[PDB]
RNA sequence: AUCCGGUCGAUCCUGCCGGAGCGCGACGCUCUCCCCAAGGACGAAGCCAUGCAUGCCUCAGGACGCGGCGGACGGCUCAGGACAACGGUUGCACCCCCCGUGGCGGUCGCCGGACACCGCUGGCAACCCGGCGCCAAGACGUGCGCGCAAGGGCGGGCCCCGGGCGAGCAGCGUGACGCAGCGACGGCCCGCCCGGGCUUCCGGGGCAUCACCCGGUCGGCGCGGUCGCGGCGCGCCGAGGGCCCGACGCCUGGCGGAGAAUCAGGGUUCGACUCCGGAGAGCGGGCCUGCGAGACGGCCCGCACAUCCAAGGACGGCAGCAGGCGCGGAACUUGCCCAAUGCGCGGCGCGCGGCGGCGCGACGGGGUGCGCGCGAGUCAGGCGGGCCCACCCCGACCCGCCAGGGCAAGGCUGGUGCCAGCAGCCGCGGUAAUUCCAGCUCGGCGAGCGUCGCGCGGCGCUGCUGCAGUUGAAACGCCCGUAGUUGGCCCCCCGCCGCCACGAGGAAACGGGAGCGCUCCAGGCAGGUUGGA
C-alpha cells in the first residue's frame, strides 16, 4: 500500500471475537489506544454483540455520546475503542461492574466485582528504562509509564494500581511458586503455579506451571501474568482456569439440552 | 535390481521420470507445444468460418459413396480447412457465403471412419443448428 | 464482493460407473416399486449418505479401542444412528454399524412410518397424501415425502388438526 | 391471537426502554394483524417488529420495544419505523 | 482396490486404437413450482459517447469565503517480473511513523499588516483571469519565559569471563561551539500501538541442438548520500566470485500462497476471480504537497492516439459502477437506497456495500395423482421491506432428449438398392437391410438430455509403492577411470548429526468434526441456565 490500513475485512478479524461470517462485508477495526489489535476487543463488540444494551451501530453511538461507559474511570466516547484485560468496566445506571478477564477457551469475559474492588488494577512491568536528563521510567501491558519507580520494581514482576491517583500501592515480584495465569497462545485463560523457568541465551525463556488439579503445561515468559502470592488478588471466574478435556465438555454440553 | 535405490537418490529417480516421460506419445502431444501451434482451431472446442467452396470426397477402401463436405476459410487465422456435411440432404442449406460454426469429429484431431482428411464438421449454418434444420424445428429464410 | 460469494453448497449423491449392467438395473427398479421413489437420483442419494457412515467406522476401527478418537467420534456416531432409529438399542457395537444396508435408510422416510401406522392404504397413496399438507409431525405440518422421521418423533405422527380429514 | 407470551425481557434504563421477544399462538385462525395484540402485550409506547410466520401457521414470533416516556420514542427509534406507526409521517 | 470390443483358418501373447465415470466451459433441443447461487478472465493491459463513484466541521441572518481533518484507506485488473515475488522462520546493538492511550512540561506585559468571500470597474469564442478598495481569526509573522535541540573533545578494565543485556549498551560529568523547537487560547519532547523499510535460514517453472559464465563483476580502505546498513555511489588497492548438488543463456498463451478438480493406498493436473501478499493505471520518465505517494477520479515532459474552436487558442485517460464499439466459441440494468455491515469528518457523505432487474454456468427440494382430495394460477387482508416485491399465514373462486447388430439396457411393415446415407471402434448398404430413410412397439436418464474441446480416472501404457530389455521396442564392441551412488564384521553406558515422540508459536474462510428439526434439504451458527468444543 501507500499508508497505514484503516479497514478491517470481517474473515480476517481475531478468531476469539466470535464474529459470525454472514451478516457483514466489514469488521470494525480497533482504534490505537492502550492495548493492541490481536490482543483486545473493541468496545461496540461488547455492548451491541455480547449485552444487547444497543442493538445496532448507531443507536450504540448515542450511548457513548451521552457517556454512560466508563473504563477504569474514565468515559470513552469511541465505539471501537481496545478495551483488553484486566479493563475496569462500570455502567453506572445499571449499576454494573465487572473485571475484563479471559476464559477457558481464550476469549473475553466479564466478571462481577465489588465496589471495593474497582479502584486499582493489575499491570505488568514491560521494561525499565532511562528517559529524559536521565530519569527511570517503567512501562506496563496498557502503555501505562511511571517516573521514580522503587528500585526493588524488576521486569516481569506487576504492580497494583489506585484508579483515581494512577499511582502505585502493591508490587508482586516475578518467583517460583506464585499464581499465575496465562495471557495468551493455546494455554490462554488458566491459572496455576510457576514451577520452573529455564532461560536459553539469545533466545525465549519458557515456564512451565501446573494447575490446581496438578495438569502441568509450558508457555512462553512473555504469556505468564502474576495475579498474586498463592493467593490471586482479584476474583476470577467460576471454572477459576481449569481446562477440561473434549470428552467431559461434551457431557457437559449433552446436559445442557438435557 | 534395474533401478537404482539407496536412501539418499531422490535426485535421480526425479531426473530419470522427467527425462523418460517425453517418450510417451500422449504426453508428447499435449505437453509439447507444437500441436498447439499447427492446430487450426488454436485449442478451442468450435470456430467459426466462411464457405469458399463445396465438395464431394471418396470414401475408402471397403465402402463406396461419396461423402459432402465444404471447404472453410477461418475467420480468426485465415487457414484452410475441410469439413464434413452430416444428416441426409443437408447439404442444401450450405450457399457460398454462409457464416458456420465448425467443431471436430471426436478423436482430438484424427480422421474417423472412411472420409479421407477429414477432422472437423459444421454445426451450425448462417446462424442457426444444423441438426434442428434436419429435424425441421426451424427454417432458413430463403 | 458480495456477501453470497461465501455461501458453501455440495453435491448429495453419486451416480454409478457402469450404468447398463442388468441385475442392478431390476434389482433398482424392485426398490421403486416397494417405495413411492420419484428416479433414480433417490436411490444414489441414499447409497451416497451411507458411503460417509460407512467410511467413518472403518477409520475408527483401524485404531486402538483406548484411543480419544474412537471413545469420542465413535460414541457421536452411534448417539446419532440410535436417534434416528437406522441402527437399533441392541447393537451398540461399533462393529454393527458396517452391516448396514440402505433399506434401513429408506424405512425411517415419513412416507414409510405412516404405511406401517396404517394412516395410508399403500405407499403412493402415502406419497400423494404428504403432498396434501394432510399429515402432522408433533403438531407441525410436514409436506415432505422424504422427511426422516427420529425415534422421539414417531410417537407423534397424525392427521393435521387443520384438516378436511378431521 | 387468544395466547400472546413473552420472554428474554431486558431493561435498559440507558435507553429508557425495555426490549422483549414476544410468541404468539393461533391454532387453527389467523391473529388479524400486530395492532390487534397490540393491546394484550399505555398503547402507544409500544413498537412492534420482526414478525415471522412459521411453516403450516400457529405460530409467530416477534420483537417488543417498550419505551416509558415519549420524547424517548421520537429520539431512540429509527426514521422509518415512525412512519410505519404513523407518528410523523413527516 | 472391477473392466470390455478390434490382428487369426483357429489359438496364446506383446501392443496400441475404441468404449464405460466425475469436473469445467461452449453449441443444440426442450422447460410447471419454490430456495441457494457464478456471470467480458481465457496470447484485445484494444478503444471509449453520457451520467454517477469524496466529502465533512476558527472567526459573522445565512450562504460565500478563510482555516481544519480526510482524499496514501476502500474499488478494479494480472501487463510486467523466474536465486524475483511469495510461504514459513529470524533481526534492526543500522531504522522511520499520523491518529489514539499514558507521561512529561524550568528555555542565554495583550503586538503587527494583509489575503480570500464581497463592492466598483474590465478582457476573452471559451477555457480562464486582470485592476482598485474597505474587513476577521483556533491562519499566519514577531514574541513576554527559571538556559538546553542536533552534532563534537576527553572521561573502561592492559588470566578470560545494575538503569539494562547473551553481548561496553544506555545515561551522566566536564571543557568548547551553537541558538534550534515550544510560547498572542501551552507544547516542544518520551514510551506503547498499528503500519512500513530492509534483513537471517529453508522452500521457490521448462530447455543441454544453452557448458562454461561475470568485470562494480568478488573482497579491502576512505569519504558522500540515505530514515538507515550495504558497491548504494565515487577515488584508490587487490583478483576474486559462480558451475554437471546444472552456473550462464534462452523460452513461458509465468502473478505467489491459503487452495481446487480427480479418487483404495502412493499419486496427476490446475492455481485469472471471494482472504492474505505483490505489481499497474495508454507507454517511457520527472516531481510537488504531506506523517505517509515516485499518487495518475494530482501536476510536468516526450511518444502513439482522440476532443472543442471565430484558426488566435484551449484540452483528455472507465484494468471504478452501468453502458457502447471492436474482438472472440464464450459473458447481465445507462435501476432504487445509505435502512443494515463498516470507513472519514459527527452530521452528513460514500456505484464500498445493501435491495430489486436479466441469469437452465452450476446446486437443493417438490409435481404432472390417489381412490377423491390437492398445487399452479385469481382476487383481498396480514407479515416483511428505506420503499415495492418474493417466501410464509388467513379468507372466497379454481414430459423432453438420445437410442434399439456387438461393446451396452432395449425388434414387425413400407421405401432405397455399394446410391442416398449410417458408423467414436468392429462394421452396414449391391434391387428378403436385426444398422440408412419412415411407421408401430420397446429401452435408458429425466426438468433435464445430446454434441465439441480439455483435466483426472481407466493405465502396473511412466512403474517410489509398481513396468519392460534371449527371440515382441530395448544391455554401450571392450578395458581403465574422476564427480555421483553404494560399501563386511566388531567396543556402550560420552559428544555431534539424521531419525521417532511430545511440546511452544503463528489466520481465518475451505476441509474434517462435537451440539442445535432453516417444516426436510443445499445451508447457517443458532437457540430455550446457554452455546459457537
Ligand atoms: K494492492
Ligand atoms: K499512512
Ligand atoms: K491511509
Ligand atoms: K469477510
Ligand atoms: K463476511
Ligand atoms: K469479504
Ligand atoms: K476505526
Ligand atoms: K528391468
Ligand atoms: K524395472
Ligand atoms: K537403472
Ligand atoms: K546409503
Ligand atoms: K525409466
Ligand atoms: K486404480
Ligand atoms: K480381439
Ligand atoms: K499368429
Ligand atoms: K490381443
Ligand atoms: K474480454
Ligand atoms: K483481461
Ligand atoms: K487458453
Ligand atoms: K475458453
Ligand atoms: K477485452
Ligand atoms: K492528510
Ligand atoms: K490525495
Ligand atoms: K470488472
Ligand atoms: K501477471
Ligand atoms: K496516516
Ligand atoms: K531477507
Ligand atoms: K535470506
Ligand atoms: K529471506
Ligand atoms: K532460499
Ligand atoms: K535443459
Ligand atoms: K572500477
Ligand atoms: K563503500
Ligand atoms: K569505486
Ligand atoms: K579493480
Ligand atoms: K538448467
Ligand atoms: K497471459
Ligand atoms: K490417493
Ligand atoms: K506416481
Ligand atoms: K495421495
Ligand atoms: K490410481
Ligand atoms: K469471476
Ligand atoms: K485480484
Ligand atoms: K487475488
Ligand atoms: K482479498
Ligand atoms: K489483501
Ligand atoms: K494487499
Ligand atoms: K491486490
Ligand atoms: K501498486
Ligand atoms: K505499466
Ligand atoms: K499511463
Ligand atoms: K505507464
Ligand atoms: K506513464
Ligand atoms: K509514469
Ligand atoms: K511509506
Ligand atoms: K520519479
Ligand atoms: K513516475
Ligand atoms: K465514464
Ligand atoms: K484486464
Ligand atoms: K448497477
Ligand atoms: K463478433
Ligand atoms: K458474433
Ligand atoms: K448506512
Ligand atoms: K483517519
Ligand atoms: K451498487
Ligand atoms: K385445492
Ligand atoms: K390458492
Ligand atoms: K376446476
Ligand atoms: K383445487
Ligand atoms: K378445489
Ligand atoms: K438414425
Ligand atoms: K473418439
Ligand atoms: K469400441
Ligand atoms: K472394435
Ligand atoms: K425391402
Ligand atoms: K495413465
Ligand atoms: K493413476
Ligand atoms: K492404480
Ligand atoms: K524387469
Ligand atoms: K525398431
Ligand atoms: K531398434
Ligand atoms: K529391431
Ligand atoms: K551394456
Ligand atoms: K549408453
Ligand atoms: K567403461
Ligand atoms: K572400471
Ligand atoms: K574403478
Ligand atoms: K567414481
Ligand atoms: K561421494
Ligand atoms: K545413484
Ligand atoms: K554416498
Ligand atoms: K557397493
Ligand atoms: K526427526
Ligand atoms: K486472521
Ligand atoms: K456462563
Ligand atoms: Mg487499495
Ligand atoms: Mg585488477
Ligand atoms: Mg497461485
Ligand atoms: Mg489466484
Ligand atoms: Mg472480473
Ligand atoms: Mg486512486
Ligand atoms: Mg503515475
Ligand atoms: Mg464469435
Ligand atoms: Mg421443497
Ligand atoms: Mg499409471
Amino acid at each position: 500500500a501507500r499508508g497505514v490500513r484503516k479497514h478491517l475485512k470481517r474473515l480476517n478479524a481475531p478468531k476469539h471475537w466470535l464474529l459470525d461470517k454472514m451478516g457483514g462485508i466489514w469488521a470494525p477495526r480497533p482504534t490505537n489506544g492502550p492495548h493492541g489489535l490481536r490482543e483486545c476487543i473493541p468496545l461496540i463488540l461488547i455492548l451491541r454483540n455480547r449485552l444487547h444494551y444497543a442493538n445496532t451501530y448507531a443507536e450504540t453511538s448515542m450511548i457513548l455520546q451521552d457517556k454512560n461507559v466508563l473504563i477504569d474511570g474514565k468515559p470513552r466516547t469511541d465505539p471501537t475503542f481496545p478495551v483488553g484485560f484486566m479493563d475496569v468496566f462500570e455502567i453506572p445506571k445499571v449499576h454494573k461492574t465487572f473485571r475484563v478477564l479471559y476464559d477457558v477457551k481464550g476469549r473475553f469475559t466479564l466478571v462481577p466485582i465489588q465496589s471495593n474492588e474497582a479502584g486499582f488494577k493489575l499491570c505488568r512491568v514491560q521494561k525499565i528504562f532511562l528517559g529524559d536528563k536521565g530519569m527511570p521510567y517503567l512501562s506496563t501491558h496498557d502503555a501505562r509509564t511511571i517516573r521514580f519507580p522503587h528500585p526493588d520494581i524488576k521486569t516481569n514482576d506487576t504492580i497494583k494500581i489506585n484508579l483515581k491517583t494512577g499511582k502505585i500501592d502493591e508490587w508482586y515480584k516475578f518467583d517460583i511458586g506464585k499464581i499465575v495465569m496465562v495471557t495468551g497462545g493455546r494455554n490462554c485463560g488458566r491459572i496455576g503455579t510457576i514451577q520452573a523457568i529455564d532461560k536459553h541465551m539469545g533466545s525465549y525463556t519458557m515456564i512451565r506451571m501446573k494447575d490446581t488439579e496438578g495438569t502441568e503445561f509450558l508457555t512462553r515468559l512473555c504469556n505468564v501474568f502474576v495475579i498474586g502470592n498463592d493467593s490471586p488478588a482479584v476474583a476470577i471466574p467460576t471454572t477459576k482456569g481449569i481446562r477440561p478435556d473434549i470428552i467431559k465438555n461434551r457431557e457437559l454440553r449433552l446436559r445442557s439440552i438435557a | 535390481m534395474s533401478k537404482t535405490s539407496g536412501l539418499y537418490t531422490a535426485r535421480k529417480l526425479r531426473t530419470v521420470r522427467r527425462v523418460n516421460r517425453w517418450a510417451d506419445k500422449k504426453y508428447r502431444k499435449a505437453h509439447l507445444g507444437t500441436w498447439l501451434k499447427a492446430n487450426p482451431l488454436e485449442g478451442a472446442c468450435m470456430a467459426r468460418g466462411i464457405v469458399t467452396q463445396k465438395i464431394g470426397i471418396s470414401a475408402k477402401q471397403p465402402n463406396s459413396a461419396v461423402r459432402k463436405a465444404v471447404r472453410v476459410q477461418l475467420t480468426k487465422n485465415s487457414k484452410k480447412i475441410t469439413a464434413f456435411v452430416p444428416r441426409d440432404g443437408s447439404i442444401t442449406y450450405i450457399d457460398n457465403n454462409d457464416e458456420v460454426l465448425v467443431a471436430g469429429f471426436g478423436r482430438a484431431g484424427r480422421a474417423v471412419g472412411d472420409i479421407p482428411g477429414c477432422r472437423f464438421k459444421v454445426i451450425k449454418v448462417a446462424g442457426i443448428g444444423l441438426l434442428a434444420l434436419f429435424l425441421r424445428k426451424r427454417e432458413k429464410r430463403a | 464482493p458480495r456477501i453470497s460469494r461465501h455461501r458453501n453448497s455440495s453435491k448429495t449423491y453419486s451416480t454409478p460407473k457402469k450404468p447398463f449392467t442388468k441385475p442392478r438395473l431390476d434389482a433398482e427398479l424392485k426398490l421403486c416399486g416397494e417405495y413411492g421413489l420419484k428416479c433414480k437420483r433417490e436411490i444414489y442419494r441414499a447409497r451416497y449418505m451411507l458411503a460417509k457412515i460407512r467410511r467413518t467406522a472403518r477409520n475408527l476401527l483401524t485404531l486402538d479401542e483406548n484411543d480419544i478418537k474412537r471413545r469420542f467420534e465413535g460414541a457421536a456416531l452411534l448417539r446419532r444412528l440410535h436417534m434416528l432409529g437406522i441402527l437399533d438399542e441392541e447393537k451398540d457395537q461399533l462393529d454393527y454399524v458396517l452391516g448396514l444396508r440402505i433399506e434401513d435408510i429408506f424405512k425411517r422416510r415419513l412416507q414409510s412410518v405412516i404405511v406401517e401406522s396404517k394412516l395410508a392404504k399403500s405407499v403412493h397413496h402415502a406419497r400423494n397424501m404428504i403432498k396434501a399438507r394432510h399429515i402432522s409431525v408433533g403438531g407441525q405440518i410436514v409436506n415432505i415425502p422424504s422427511y426422516m422421521v427420529r425415534i422421539s418423533n414417531t410417537s407423534r405422527v397424525a392427521i393435521a388438526d387443520t384438516s378436511s380429514l378431521a | 391471537e387468544i395466547t400472546v407470551k413473552v420472554r428474554k425481557v431486558l431493561n435498559n434504563p440507558l435507553l429508557q426502554r425495555q426490549q422483549c421477544v414476544v410468541d404468539v399462538l393461533h391454532p387453527g385462525c389467523t391473529y388479524e394483524s400486530k395492532e390487534a395484540i397490540k393491546a394484550k402485550v399505555d398503547q402507544k409506547n409500544i413498537v412492534l417488529y420482526g414478525f415471522k410466520t412459521s411453516f403450516g401457521g400457529g405460530h409467530t414470533v416477534g420483537f417488543c420495544n417498550a419505551y416509558q416516556n415519549m420524547d424517548a420514542l421520537m429520539k431512540y427509534e429509527p426514521g422509518f419505523r415512525k412512519i410505519r406507526c404513523g407518528l410523523i409521517e413527516a
